[PDB]
């Protein structure tokens, strides 16, 4: 997006910031080239000429301008897209009551009664407890009144700009690469899944490349499905975006919300205007108000869903740019947020392409970095999606999700204070699929010192899994 | 330099196989 | 061209059904795939189903009635080619007088004391020496009578047929393609010369890209000039067209006419009259007089050269027919007759042009038979123009014209008798190009039987030849 202002403020946010994350014995075996992002300005691993206030918004480099055509030819995408969406999912879209909103139906997790409630809230003391009543499902005064100004469209809010306390690339440490998430405010994601709810549950339910989505999957059942569906086509690409999120154009995601949230697909005509207040959106950071015109805001309610639906529509509008003729049939896709897989039979020039995703503000590149250019020929078990390789398991014939050894010596070698025994069982369900040797050299460190899971016991407790699915 | 009389404006490559 | 009539006549016009052209001491050694062309109906070589007399004529297709719209592009076409030509060579095109069309002038060679002289004398039993006098340059009663019809534009004659006694591949000579010569009355070509004589002096004397005709080029010290220009250009293309000369529509023969042969231009006024006469012509092959609309008939006094300007303009046409903003610059081409070379820095679509040529009634297809289609980043080196490669000779870097060694072969393996000595010297001219080894062996049938000129006198006299031409540029 575009930063059209930037101005101090005395109602600051946040105090003095450490991180959660500590080594762990891993760590010193492992040696992974990754650590705790930077949260503080005077961290000493920052590099010089470092201005961590500034490089955590650095992704907003401008909101790119589509022509007219592009404008047309994109409009068209997001209908086609639109119309294969709603014929799978259907038109059941009524807004769920502030009762359901809260409290999550079939296919849609309650509301956390316990997160951060966002702006105004938060300078004023307020946890969401003292808002909304997550047990009855109800909601105060000040929440009535806000939901009351978004029927009327006169609602306006700041988005709260955290850090992310996580494990980066040592690279992305040094430059203060550390990402951020955005809380908007609790009655903003409270209407959001009143407008866009049962749809959000709809999209859950029915993940896969039929709609081209992976929210909402369970990779432990569903690489099974995946991999299968994929393994049929002659090409698979995997592609990488830069700051995917920022570089959403107003243009794009304008014209995104018009056609996919229409009130002849059962949307209440508000869906739409709730997801267009995500445009142009002012952030708090500390004592900065920053505003910003495109991209999306990164943890509004729906990221992940809005994100993989403009996905979907980039690959369509790009190979329909370059190519005659093109149509849902000729190619198959699945994303999550940025992250996709796309295949097809036809030997589609993928480094041709590159232009057409610059008209959005996108960049794309080979995921497979041994090379900075797109081939043909690639399998599904060539790629990676969700840090996952597809790999056939002798035991079963079922495809599993298999994480590089690389990835899980990182994921082992941190974990916040006092939580490492609950972490190593986690992370077991991860390794597990890297075969019994690397499962037992990547818990190798911890023995005496934590229970490991036997390779053996979470073998079976995945066979049952997959073949109950 | 010179351009076709009878192009669109629509500039597309075929799918190829 | 479109037959409009055939009918017989009294007066039978003889055709020579015999060929004079015997094997030679070569023929038993390379035992060519080429033979004399079959000049009787009974011929025994020629395939099933092959009646000569009727694939000889064959040809002969029809007329393309072009569009308004294609006239008009056309006629802009000569029109800006007419330009181009007129701006290099001047305007002096006043006509010869009858003493220097029969004599020749400076880049026009001395019209033939004893070829053919036409009809009616043919019949009459009259030589070409009985009605003109070619030593002194003047015309007898007969030539002057029929110059006098033709200055009040009441001229009218009959081209006799003769069937070209020559070396053909034998798929060609089973298959009856015996090519035809029209040769027209000799007080025809003597008019022709004077009316447009000092013009194609003016063209074999500018030949190069710039005009875009190699007619009166000599290719052994022109290759190199030729080469070097079309070595600089991305995209070489060699354009084949089936039978050229017959398909020429009488709507861009007459427009061609109209446009280059203008009074302002410096011409007599019946300078496009004598050229409008080979338009609707009556051709006579024995019993048989064949009226034909449309074609250049093939052999008259300017036929290379009235070839080549319509192969010029056909190439603006094409292009600008399928592309705007084509200009003179756009691309450079040369020319003899059909022969042609064309280059440009852009990506030109040969393969497009294929029914703009179709619309002036010209078939063209890549000389080349690598592909059925044409293609770019072809380079000089890749073209073949009047039967000769453009290769880089070692010792000089200059460009020599290199001919095929099965085309030498058959040439060296056929001669009219007494006339083998003459020939062998004639074509060591041709083979030095291709190198001592192969100059070796092509004249090796011919070692103490006849004298071979020396590899090292031919290489030596073409060095000096070019090294002349480029000493006498500097």
């Amino acid at each position: 997006g575009l930063i059209v202002d930037t101005r101090d403020v005395e109602e600051r946010v946040h105090v003095m910031r450490k991180t959660k994350l500590a080594p762990t014995v891993a760590h010193g075996v492992f040696n992974p080239e990754f650590g705790p992002a930077a949260l503080s300005n005077k961290d000493p691993r920052l590099n010089e000429g470092v201005v961590l206030d500034e490089v955590i918004f650095s992704k907003h480099k401008g909101d790119t301008k589509m022509s007219a055509e592009d404008k047309a030819l994109f409009r068209r995408c997001a209908a086609d897209y639109a119309s294969r969406l709603h014929s799978v999912l259907g038109t059941a879209n009524a807004p769920l009551s502030i009762y359901e909103a809260i409290k999550g139906v079939d296919g849609l997790d309650a509301m956390e009664p316990d997160t951060a409630p966002g702006l105004p809230w938060a300078l004023q003391g307020k946890r969401r407890g003292a808002l909304i009543d997550f047990e009855n499902g109800t909601v105060g005064p000040e929440v009535e009144a806000a939901l009351k100004l978004m029927e009327k469209r006169e609602y306006k809010f700041a988005c709260q700009t955290f850090l992310k306390d996580e494990i980066r690339p040592m690279e992305k440490v040094r430059a203060g690469k550390t990402r951020i998430v955005d809380v908007l405010p609790v009655e903003h994601i409270l209407y959001t899944r009143m407008m866009i709810g049962r749809f959000c549950a709809q999209m859950h339910s029915n993940n896969g490349p039929q709609i081209g989505s992976a929210v909402g999957c369970n990779p432990d059942v569903d690489w099974q499905r995946f991999g299968t569906h994929f393994a049929q086509y002659r090409n698979v690409w995997d592609v990488d975006y830069s700051a995917f999120d920022a570089n959403h154009c107003s243009d794009a995601m304008n014209i995104m919300f018009e056609e996919v949230f229409r009130t002849e697909f059962g949307f209440h005509p508000n869906a739409e205007w709730i997801l267009k207040t995500l445009v142009n959106t002012e952030h708090a950071y500390e004592n900065k108000r920053i505003t910003v015109e495109g991209g999306m805001p990164s943890g509004c309610s729906a990221t992940s869903i809005i994100n993989t639906i403009l996905n979907n529509i980039y690959v369509l509008y790009a190979l329909r740019r370059h190519y005659e003729g093109v149509e849902l049939d000729t190619y198959t896709m699945i994303s999550y947020g940025d992250d996709i897989v796309v295949a097809s039979d036809y030997d589609l020039d993928f480094e041709a392409l590159k232009p057409h995703f610059k008209s959005l503000g996108q960049t794309i590149t080979p995921a497979d970095k041994s090379d900075k250019g797109f081939v043909l020929g690639h399998s599904i078990t060539d790629v990676t999606f969700l840090k996952r390789h597809f790999h056939m398991d002798y035991g079963t014939g079922f495809y599993k999700p298999v994480m590089a050894s690389k990835t899980l010596e990182a994921i082992l070698s941190f974990a916040r204070r006092g939580t490492i025994q609950e972490k190593l069982i986690s992370v077991a369900g991860l390794a597990v699929h890297s075969g019994p040797d690397e499962y037992r050299r990547l818990f190798e460190p911890f023995q005496g010192l934590f229970e490991i899971p036997s390779y053996r016991s979470l073998y079976l407790r995945w066979v049952n899994a997959v073949c109950g699915d | 330099g010179p351009l076709e009389r009878q192009r669109p404006l629509k500039v597309r490559a075929k799918l190829p196989r």
